[PDB]
Formats: structure tokens, sequence, C-alpha cells
């Protein structure tokens, strides 16, 4: 609606509708509604702040998102759980990518938690701390005889 | 369908993704009746096709609707040759539509063809040069002199996303190539290779984010010591076999 | 090496003063050798203020004479050629001013001023009367006066003007000279690969004027061999081991002969001692100087990369033990060499273990019989 009737574009409403889609990664949300904003609407601020963060769990800089993230932003405030959601995505990635992890790292990715806060999403995934927190002919026979005679032919 | 067809062109160029490509679904109508209408007709229906599959993150789709509108180099690598009938306006449509698609080509496989089209003109094939480089600089370069066909409206596309998100995923297809295939890896030898892509700290999180990506496997990544650890086969045998005895097929029947 | 055959050896004035200067203050000060003959080779000529050097400590004592004369003859002829240009300037003669042009360039160069005798020599560009004789003259000699100012840009500038000049003849060496300069240009601006390409090239058999025929030797070899990025198994083994004319060049410094052979035979610490061995030497030629540490470097780092990719695990101590140079020396080396990227040595010093590497494995062979398989495929829609 906002495309197609400039005059509407609201920023909050804009800005709000893609942290959500953020919180909703891996899944393709996020995607999807850049697809529906155009160039000169993205460029704005603060969408293009926005973006710029969501490019940053979108590559898995978590640390880098993190220090980017303005924690006193006021966008944020009403968006109840998008802290959380965000490190619902990264325990999705670092169950995929990792085999054991650093105590210490897991943490810092999860948004510098004290031990815990870690400990809490360690129990959320089921993780456990090891040494350190624990994460994680017949047939083929006349194939060939076939594939000779084809050959000898 | 025409209609239709041109109806979500229009749309596209001043109109959102997902709604055009609702009608590209609807859209696709028996070949038959286009193709006793008119050649062209068929064209523009592919050129569609490619552009929704553009559109679309797999670029499969739209290899398969422009190799139809026109020419394409096959899997088992032998050429495609698309007809001439159709009248020469829309065959150099078509063409235009074929160096839309080498976007599209180059990501579907492989590798350096370029022989169907032109061999003076630098636009294309430096650009192919470039990708076989695996160096970025002169890739960006590239971009960057040729910034003008990139552009041709200017609202529409304001920024260069496309081209943009393209060059992202092509620099990443290198380090892929290696492919790991060591059980253990020396720190150094990585550094070396990874130093080369602009970021200095890649590496360190370079190569972390390529073992998320999963195209590239890393073993022992993170690790204290900090060096990387890198019937089935009997399948893949016979599948070879296959491919051989069907060869011997062609060449036999021929 | 004896000093008298290497300032015999080269023809040219330059290489005759300005090598033995360089060999003076190149390597050590007290030495009469590099001095002396200078100093007896300047008072041969018109140049007072190289022969103002000479008369300066560490050179041959002032004669009054010497330098009255030298001046006063200098201040005769500079009046005589400016009157004669007048002159020529106002028969209207393209011949005789290009000859005043001309005239005037040797007379600013033999008094040792450069730049004057740089632009007399061009200004000979409109009158001549011939491009390829007036022209490409006019050309060897700005070579040889850039190449005494130190401009090796305009030393391939007037290559490019000559060479890309229309009319060339096969049997003439300028060929050669030109290949020369170049040659030296690229020497004097990882490893180049140019300078190398262009002294294998060829030789004229005539006296080169600007290279040492020993010098076209050394540096060809030693350039080539370097190399590793640039040059082709053919290009140790193409165009320097195959190369027959180059064959010429290369019997009159056998010590270089023998380094290449060594190398390209696979023994590289007999061919490093040689190199270890002249290097002394190598550091007095004028123009080799400042690339020695390089190209050796450079050689030892071939070397390790031959050793390096033919053995998958390496004891390191043991090859510096031997190396037949010292195992603590070669380490550092090898880490020098390593963060360049130049090596994919997996080196801990500590250890003295060296480890470098080239169902994945299974699965490697596999993709490429695939490959295969798909060209073949390939072929044969080709051929439907």
């Amino acid at each position: 609606l906002y495309q197609f009737n400039p005059a509407f574009f609201q920023t909050t409403v804009t800005a709000q509708i893609l942290l959500k889609a953020l919180t909703n990664l891996p899944h393709t949300d996020f995607t999807l509604c850049k697809c529906m904003i155009d160039q000169a609407h993205q460029e704005e601020r603060p969408i293009r702040q926005i973006l710029y963060l969501g490019d940053l769990l979108e590559t898995c800089h978590f640390q880098a998102f993190w220090q980017a993230l303005d924690e006193n932003m006021d966008l944020l405030e009403g968006i109840t759980g998008f802290e959380d959601s965000v490190r619902k995505f990264i325990c999705h990635v670092v169950g995929i990518t990792y085999q054991h992890i650093d105590r210490w790292l897991l943490a810092e990715m999860l948004g510098d938690l004290s031990d815990s806060q870690l400990k809490v999403w360690m129990s959320k995934y089921g993780w456990s701390a090891d040494e350190q927190i624990f994460i994680c002919x017949x047939x083929x026979x006349x194939x060939x005889x076939x594939x000779x005679x084809x050959x000898x032919x | 369908y025409f209609s239709l067809v041109g109806l979500l062109r229009l749309h596209s160029l001043l109109g959102d993704y997902y709604q055009a490509i609702k009608v590209l679904e609807n859209i696709e109508l028996n070949k038959k009746s286009m193709y006793s209408r008119v050649p062209e007709c068929q064209v523009t229906t592919y050129y569609y096709v490619g552009f929704a599959y553009l559109m679309m993150r797999r670029y499969q789709d739209a290899i398969r609707v422009f190799a139809n509108i026109l020419l394409y180099i096959q899997r088992t690598k032998s050429m495609f040759q698309r007809t001439t009938y159709k009248y020469e306006m829309i065959n150099k449509q078509n063409e235009q539509m074929h160096a839309l698609l080498a976007i599209a080509l180059t990501m579907y496989p492989m590798r350096i063809d370029e022989s169907i089209h032109l061999q003076l003109r630098e636009k294309y094939g430096d650009k192919m040069l470039r990708m076989q480089k695996g160096d970025p600089q002169v890739y960006e370069e590239l971009f960057s002199y040729s910034c003008p066909k990139f552009l041709s409206e200017p609202f529409l596309q304001q920024l260069k996303v496309f081209s943009d998100e393209v060059q992202q995923q092509a620099q990443l297809s290198t380090i892929r190539s290696f492919l790991k295939l060591y059980t253990t890896m020396p720190v150094a030898k990585l550094a070396g290779f990874l130093d080369l892509t602009e970021q200095e700290f890649r590496i360190q999180l370079l190569v972390f984010k390529h073992k998320m990506k999963n195209l590239v496997w890393t073993s022992g990544i993170s690790a204290l010591d900090g060096e990387f650890q890198s019937x089935x086969x009997x399948x893949x045998x016979x599948x070879x076999x296959x491919x051989x005895x069907x060869x011997x097929x062609x060449x036999x029947x021929x | 090496y004896d000093l008298t055959t290497r300032i015999a050896h080269f023809l040219d004035r330059h290489l005759v003063f300005p090598l033995l200067e360089f060999l003076s203050v190149k390597e050590i000060y007290n030495e009469k050798e590099l001095l002396q003959g200078k100093l007896d080779l300047l008072s041969d000529t018109n140049m007072v203020d190289f022969a103002m050097d000479v008369y300066k400590n560490l050179y041959s004592d002032d004669i009054p004479h010497a330098l009255r004369e030298k001046r006063t003859t200098v201040v005769a002829q500079l009046k005589q050629l400016q009157a004669e240009t007048e002159p020529i300037v106002k028969h209207g003669f393209r011949q005789e001013y290009l000859d005043t042009l001309y005239r005037y360039a040797k007379f600013q160069y033999e008094c040792g001023n450069y730049s004057g005798a740089a632009e007399y020599l061009y200004f000979f560009r409109v009158l001549v009367p011939a491009t390829d004789r007036n022209a490409l003259s006019s050309l060897w000699g700005k070579l040889a006066s850039e190449i005494l100012m130190q401009n090796w840009d305009a030393a391939m500038e007037d290559l490019t003007r000559l060479k890309e000049t229309i009319d060339n003849n096969s049997v003439s060496s300028p060929l050669q000279s030109l290949q020369q300069r170049t040659w030296l240009i690229h020497w004097s601006l990882k490893g180049r690969d140019n300078i190398i390409d262009l002294f294998l090239y060829q030789p004229q058999y005539l006296n080169a004027i600007q290279t040492m025929c020993p010098h076209i030797l050394r540096y060809l070899t030693t350039a080539v061999i370097t190399n590793k990025d640039v040059r082709k198994r053919r290009q140790v083994l193409k165009d320097l081991v195959k190369v027959i004319q180059q064959e010429s060049y290369t019997y009159k410094d056998p010590i270089t002969e023998f380094v290449e052979c060594l190398y390209v035979n696979f023994d590289f610490d007999g061919a490093q001692k040689k190199l270890r061995e002249c290097e002394s030497v190598l550091v007095n030629d004028f123009f080799l100087v400042a690339c020695l540490e390089d190209f050796i470097e450079n050689a030892r780092l071939f070397i390790f990369e031959t050793f390096c990719r033919i053995h998958q695990c390496i004891s390191i101590n043991m090859l510096a033990d031997k190396l037949n140079m010292t195992p603590e020396e070669a380490e550092r080396w090898i880490v020098n060499l390593i963060r360049n990227a130049r090596l994919d040595a997996k080196i801990d010093s500590k250890l003295g273990h060296v480890v470098m590497g080239n169902x994945x494995x299974x699965x490697x062979x596999x993709x490429x019989x695939x490959x295969x398989x798909x060209x073949x495929x390939x072929x044969x829609x080709x051929x439907x």
C-alpha cells in the first residue's frame, strides 16, 4: 500500500515491519519486505540503518550486529522480545555451524550475556558443557555386466 | 496471454515483484497457439519467464526459457541452436535477451562461452575473464566502467541492486572451489588465500562464515590448535559408466 | 676479479669511468684501483667536474695545467660551434643544422653537461632527413644520455619511438642495441619477467655499446632464474637451457653457466653457493647492485618451492643440517619468505618439522572424472 500510495508511507510502521521480519529469520520474510520497498525509501533514515543491521544478521556477523545495535534505540522499545528473537536465529545458526564452541564465545555472540543468561539459552536447545559447553551387491554386479557389454558393442 | 505478459511487464517496470510473479504463474499457456500466430510471441514469453527466474532466487527456470527463446549451451556441452524464423527486430530483441541471460547463464554452470556472441566486444568477454581470475578488483572495475549498461527507467533501477547482489555471490564461488578435500590444513595457507578477499579479518570470520553457508566444509575451526581439519563411491562409479555408455550410444546411433 | 679487464671490457665511457667510481664508492673508499684508474681515465677527456671530483680527496692530486687547458679549449669550442650553428640556421641546409645539433650534443656530453647534451641531441628531430638514420640515431643518443642520467622511462620511450619507427632492417643489430637498452630499462624498473625475455632474445655478435657481453649473460641468466612467477619450465628450459644463441653469452661467464645448470638440475645448494661467492662482485655491478638481494632471495624461494612441493612431510632440522647452509639461517629465510605468501610452507622452527599440503579425496578424483565426462558429452552434441 505504501509503494502504491507514496503519500501514506509511514516510517515507524515500515521500520517495525522490517524489524519484525528480521525476528523471523532464517525465513525469507526480511528479503520479501525489501522487495516491497523501492531504493529511494530504503535509503532514508532510519530504514537505511535498519537494513544495515539486517545485513549484519543475514551475513551472520553477530558480534558486529550487537555492537552496531544502539541498544537504547527508540523503535526497539516497543518491539517485545526483539532481542531474544534475534538470539533464536543465532542459536539456529550455531546449531548448524558448530560442533563445539567456547562458552565465552557463545555468550558474546548472543549479545554479551552473563553466565546465568547464557545458561537459559543452552538449556533451551539442550546444549551442555563438556571440557566447555556441550553442543553436539548383486545388482551392482549386474550393472557392471551391462555396462561392459555396451562398451564391447 | 500476450496482454497478461505485457501487463505483467509493465507492472514490473512500475510494479511490485510478487504480484508480477503471480501473474506469471497464471500466464503460461499452450505453446502451439503462439507458434501458429507468430514466431516472436514465444520468444517474448521465454523472456518473461527468464525475468521471473531472475527475480526468483533460482536461475534454473529462466535458464531453460531463455535457451528456448534463444539457443544456449546444453548440459554435456552440446550447442543449442535456435530458429531464425522470427522477424529481425524480434531476433535483435532475442539477442538482447540472450545477453541478459548470460548473467543467469553463468550462474547455471560453465564456463567461458561467447562463441555465439561476437568476439570483438570486451563488455561480456572481459566480465568472463574477471570471473575466471577470481579477483574482485577487476570485477569491481568492470562494473565501474560499464556503469552505463547497468543503468539502462532510472528510478526503476536507481541503485543497481541486482548486479551488486550477483557480484557478491560470484566472489564466493572460487573459495569453495578449493572445496576442502584436506583432512587438516595449515592456518597460514588459509590466511594467504583469505587475505586476497577485501576484509583482512574475514578468514577468522570469512572462513567461519563460509562454513555457515555450507558450500565448503571446515574442520577444527576455532580450535586451540588453530589448524583446520578437512557404497557411495560405487554409486558414483556406476554413474560415470552410465555416461560413457550414453556417449557411445549417441556415437553408434549417429 | 681484476679491474683492468673489467674496465677494459666495457666500451662505453660512462661504464669506463662511472663504473670505476661506483666500485670505489660502492665497496671501499680506501682501495686504489677505483680511484687511480678513474683519475687517469678522466684526465684523458674534457670533463673537469669529474676531474674536479678526482682532484678532491680520495682522488688523484689536482693539477692546474689539466683544468685550465680543458676549460679554455672548451670556451673556444663553444664559441666556434655557436657561430657555425648561427650560420647554418641563417646556408638553409638541414644536414648542416643537424650536424650542429649533434655536434653541440657531443660537445655538451664530453663536457659532462648531460641535460644540454640531451636537449641539443633531440633538437635534431625536425631537421632529420630520414627517420631511420637521422631519427633512429637520435634515438640511440637520447638512449645513451638517458641511461647516463638515470631515467629509464625515457629510455623505453625512445626505444618505442625507434622500434615503432616504420623502417626496420633484420640484418642490422641495432635490433640488438635496442633489445639491450630495453632490457636495461626493465631491469632498472616480483620479478619483471621482461628484462630476461629481452636479454635472452638475441646476440648481435657486434659490440653492445650499452651492455657488456658478460653483462648480458649475467643479467639475462639471473633475471630469468629468479622469475618463478613468470618463467615457464621452457623459460628455464626453452628460453635459457635450450637456447643455443644465448649459449654464446653464457660461455663468457662460466660461473653463471654452471650456476644455472646447477639450478635446473636440482642442486640448489651448489647454485646458492656459487651465488654467495659471486655476491661481492655483483654488488660491484653498477646496474645490478640494487637488485642483487632481491634476485638471490627469489631464487632461494624457488628452490624451496621445488623442495617444498615434492615432499608432503619435511624434516626441517635435518634439511638445515643437510642444507650445506646453516639450519637457523635457512629457517629465518623461510620465515621471511612465508608472510609474503611466496611459500605455502607449514613450519614451526621449534619443532623443526615442516609440512606442506597441495572421503573428500576420493570425491575429488570422482569430480574430475565427471568433468571429463561432461566435456565428452559437449563434443558429441557439437558433432550432432
